[PDB]
DNA sequence: TGCGAAATTCCATGACA
DNA sequence: ATTGTCATGGAATTTCGCA
DNA sequence: TGCGAAATTCCATGACA
DNA sequence: ATTGTCATGGAATTTCGCA
């Protein structure tokens, strides 16, 4: 304060005021001769005041902060006091734009077995066709094989239905779904117990996480899309078109049809497959093992040079999901508590409940 | 001559009437003969017109080489065939009026009648049960059940408790009752 | 056709037919020995229509259509037939997605003066202010430096209104802008063309054309929503003061503000710069000019390493600017008449008009 | 002493009552010293309240060290002191009853009251032109325009014209007529 | 004529309907 | 007939202060 | 034992509210 | 408490047919 620049002014050295400058007083306040021009030394005591002020001019961050008030002072490491400031702005950390990016995704293990792993969606509204405007689409996970069922409305009770009619079939181990209204109803989590299937949801608003399912959702768009081309959109009648059409198309990675993956032997379809006729049906399911197990699998890319990860205890915002015109994009400042695995996050929010959350819909606190 | 295969051959039949589940009367019985898998679909008669909407369902996850049936009015009408040969499903009649799928068929009729008694009315919900047990049922004959020769894995739901069938003195009693 | 392949069958060669296998006749149909099995070899004037077929299964692209056809036949270059087919499937071309990238982009030279160019554009509709819904912002082009005015709509009408008090200041040569309804209209040519305004239009929906304004908008935004957290969102009072803020931030590449680019001198904001105090405004001016012409500039980043670039006469796709549902995300083929710059052509649409298009809005239809 | 500085100090004042043009009676004329620029805002009265409001506008655009003006009700009120001192702008009055500024403040009058006859009551539109042809007009004294001046460049809009500014006979009858 | 640390520059990231 | 831009904060690089 | 061309594999691009 | 995916069509690479 007051008393560090008594020191300095008659010739004293102090730590962090080069020696080698004239500190002069003039108008009552401290000044030197810096190579840019002479610049006041403002007291200590006032140093946090003026980077403040500065600041909220427009809310900048460091340089374009420093450069406002390098034009009137200086002082020893003024940045530190700038970075110190814009730490503490509650508008600028939960406003600003994170400029870090996530880690490299994850390539999760295919499923092992046909039903060890469903995942669900629904796609819409589409426009209404035969009254319906959804499509509850089910994807098991080992084969790509996919259910197609058409919904008024993407509720738990048209869920259970159609659900109903798949298990018809065979029950799955894992349901794997999004946090959409229909599937975290405890309606739906009594369904799912009541046949020992387990439910497991994506982290909010992060649809990759369902990558496979979203995937299909784009076949099944883009297919119905041709199939309508100069036609009114009656879609309700192709569901079961596209169901059939898609499950026996060849992904050209594998090399198979989801069809071919989930019974080792084609349908009744055009250019079905004859390979195996000669086989019995025993040896045909003995290839369909070997088969199932050495199929391509995606390795985890490089990272991005400017990735970051999250670190146990480290201050971390979550992405608000729907902001309002001209409110925040993030939330204010948590705690990781647990780091799932490199791609996924427990953080305490400060009301304070445990959220499971993608390192996408995070970036770090900046400035500690 | 080549091994006998999934989606070679499905049997079908109608079984009802029936006490009325859900406005439904029949169950439309498909059998696939190699593997001895089942699927059952509710109608409101035995007409073209519904087995034709429910192959319709099924056939849109997989499409056999031939069905079978008995002579039904329902299978050998002009529609059906139409509806088959646009498929390119080949349709195979029996004779009129005369063991995989035999046995399969008896049990699929044991295993409703013991089921609706005491409750001849809630059959509609109970047919995702009643077909899960009937696929994963260990077959005398071949080592395997259907589901293990359809899709090659052992299943989630094995029905350790393979049942009786048959019908106690109080259902035998009280089944009497209900035609009387 | 059948011609073709009883030369074939009696043991002769035919150009295409490898004659180191075993042709054979079979139920009515050549049938050959393949490493893989037994195929038939269709006449040649079945092939077309079974190449048809499989495609038509869902639409599959090259490799998923091959390995169908590959099931039941072979001939010779069966892909060949399969790309032919896909270049003339009408729904495939106007629905599947791109897998080009565009060129590099542009970066333009900075307009040489303040009012050279001045690049204009609407934000809204925002929540109501004092019965306002929109922010007419007007960027010049050399400076950075803003003008802020508050619509009820974004219409001709207010924009002209605008202008006419911003004008009073100076005139510019040119103002660019994108094709919203308020600034292609009449009325507003005429007003341009009565003060000898030249107007310059971006290529339809592509808001980089107009990077400037769009990146200006950004900040007014951001400003804006860090100012009103936690208070309704009352932002007309609020306007004057944002242009203002904004006007007197530092770029940290440039090392200038606005106002410092447009005048020479800060005016009596906080923190103003008093380096010039002692040169006379003629020096001031003459260090301004010298200033105005050494600002750094961007230079056009590396290609990926999948782009594509325009050729005058070949066939491209104009991008549908707001698909329905279940409607083809492309137009129908069309001709690049002209490439005015490698990322802006001049296309014949089929109708046939001229169409000025941004190339990151067309996709090089597939297959020739 | 420094030289002499754009923003330093802008004098302003008021001109009017004027022939109600859109239910506008006045100009603020706003002038800065160094340039010779020239800023109008038209009000409906001489109060704080109309200065404050056009004010706001201007200095969201730049802000003087130094506001001079006569001794105006408008501008010796204590709202506008309080005003004035808000945004460190300090306020400068000259003595009550007595060369660029004053040639200026003469050829606005001048030059508003030559494009108001015939058309007594079309100004409000004609207030963007007034100022280009005043920030674009060639000074005796410097060198330079106004506006070459603020921005250090030539203007797109160059008065080459420099006109009259005089009253015809035809304007002088028919002026004299407007008051009778 | 080289050290440690402070300043400055670099530049990927993301958002402008 | 036209065309991306630039605030931001860690990391990389240069300069400073001192010897 | 090496050539030209056909087949197959590679893989960036983009879209799943 | 959880996690991207995969059809697509030019380009790159391997294999084929023949000698
Ligand atoms: C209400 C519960 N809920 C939450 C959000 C709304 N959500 C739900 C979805 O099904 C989707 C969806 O399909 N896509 C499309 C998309 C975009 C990028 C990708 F990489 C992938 Cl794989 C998919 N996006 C979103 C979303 O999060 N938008 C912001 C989404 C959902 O049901
Ligand atoms: C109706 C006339 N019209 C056409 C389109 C609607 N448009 C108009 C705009 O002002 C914007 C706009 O600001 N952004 C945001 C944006 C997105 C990415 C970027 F790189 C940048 Cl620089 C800006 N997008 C669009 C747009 O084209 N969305 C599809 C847009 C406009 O007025
Ligand atoms: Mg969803
Ligand atoms: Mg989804
Ligand atoms: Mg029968
Ligand atoms: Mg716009
Ligand atoms: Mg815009
Ligand atoms: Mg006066
Ligand atoms: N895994
Ligand atoms: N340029
Ligand atoms: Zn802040
Ligand atoms: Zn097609």
């Amino acid at each position: 304060l007051d008393a560090e620049l008594d020191q300095l002014l008659q010739g004293h050295y102090i730590k962090g005021y080069p020696k080698q400058y004239t500190y002069f007083l003039e108008d009552g306040k401290v000044k030197v001769s810096r190579p840019e021009g002479v610049k006041i030394i403002p007291p200590q005591s006032d140093r946090q005041k003026i980077v403040l002020q500065a600041h909220n001019l427009a809310h900048t961050g460091r340089e374009a902060t420093l450069l406002k008030i390098a034009n009137l002072y200086w002082w020893p490491n003024m940045r530190k006091d700038v970075v110190k400031q814009l730490g503490r702005c509650q508008q600028c950390l939960i406003t600003n734009a994170s400029n870090k990016a996530s880690g490299p995704i994850l390539r999760p293990d295919r499923p092992q077995k046909p039903f060890d792993k469903f995942f669900i969606d629904y796609i819409g509204p589409l426009p209404p066709s035969q009254g319906y405007l959804y499509v509850l689409v089910v994807v098991d996970g080992m084969t790509g094989f996919t259910w197609l069922y058409p919904t008024k409305a993407p509720s738990t009770s048209a869920t259970v239905k159609s659900l109903n009619v798949l298990t018809s079939i065979a029950i799955p181990k894992v349901i794997h779904s999004d946090q959409g209204a229909a599937f975290t109803s405890s309606t739906f989590a009594e369904w799912a117990k009541e046949r020992g299937i387990h439910l497991e949801f994506s982290t909010p608003y992060h649809p990759q996480s369902q990558g496979k399912v979203e995937r299909k959702n784009s076949d099944i768009k883009r297919l119905l899309t041709k199939l309508l081309v100069g036609r009114p959109t009656k879609w309700y009648d192709l569901l079961p078109v596209v169901q059939l059409a898609l499950n026996n198309t060849y992904s050209p990675v594998l090399k198979y049809t989801p069809h071919q993956l989930l019974f080792g032997i084609d349908s009744n379809t055009p250019f079905a497959n004859q390979d195996t006729l000669d086989l019995t049906r025993e040896e045909e399911l003995s290839l369909l093992q070997e088969i199932r197990t050495s199929l391509y699998h995606p390795s985890t890319p490089p990272a991005s040079s400017r990735s970051w990860s999250p670190v146990v205890g480290q201050l971390v915002q979550e992405r608000v999901a729907r902001p309002a015109s001209l409110r925040p994009r993030w939330h204010k400042p948590s705690t990781v508590l647990k780091v799932l695995n490199p791609r996924t996050v427990v953080i305490l929010d400060h009301l304070g409940n445990n959220r499971t959350v993608s390192i996408d819909n995070l970036k770090p606190t900046s400035h500690q | 001559d080549r091994p006998q295969k999934p989606f070679d051959k499905f049997f079908i039949d109608y079984i009802g009437p029936l006490p009325p589940s859900q406005g439904y009367l029949y169950v439309l019985v498909v059998v696939d003969g190699m593997t001895g898998f089942t699927w059952l679909y509710p109608t409101k008669a035995p007409s073209t017109s519904a087995t034709v909407k429910s192959l319709n369902v099924l056939t849109s996850i997989a499409i056999p080489k031939v069905i079978h049936s008995d002579q039904g009015a329902a299978f050998t009408s002009s529609t059906f065939a139409e509806w088959a040969k646009e498929r390119g499903i080949h349709l195979e009649f029996s004779t009129p009026y005369h063991g995989k799928v035999e046995r399969k068929n008896s049990d699929i009729k044991r295993l409703l009648t013991k089921l609706l008694v005491g409750r001849p009315t809630k059959w509609y919900d109970l047919l995702p049960v009643v077909q899960l047990a009937l696929n994963n049922t260990y077959s005398p004959v071949l080592k395997y059940t259907p589901h293990q020769l359809l899709f090659g894995i052992d299943s989630n739901t094995p029905f350790a408790n393979q049942d009786t069938l048959d019908l106690t003195r109080e259902e035998e009693l009280s089944l009497l009752q209900e035609i009387r």
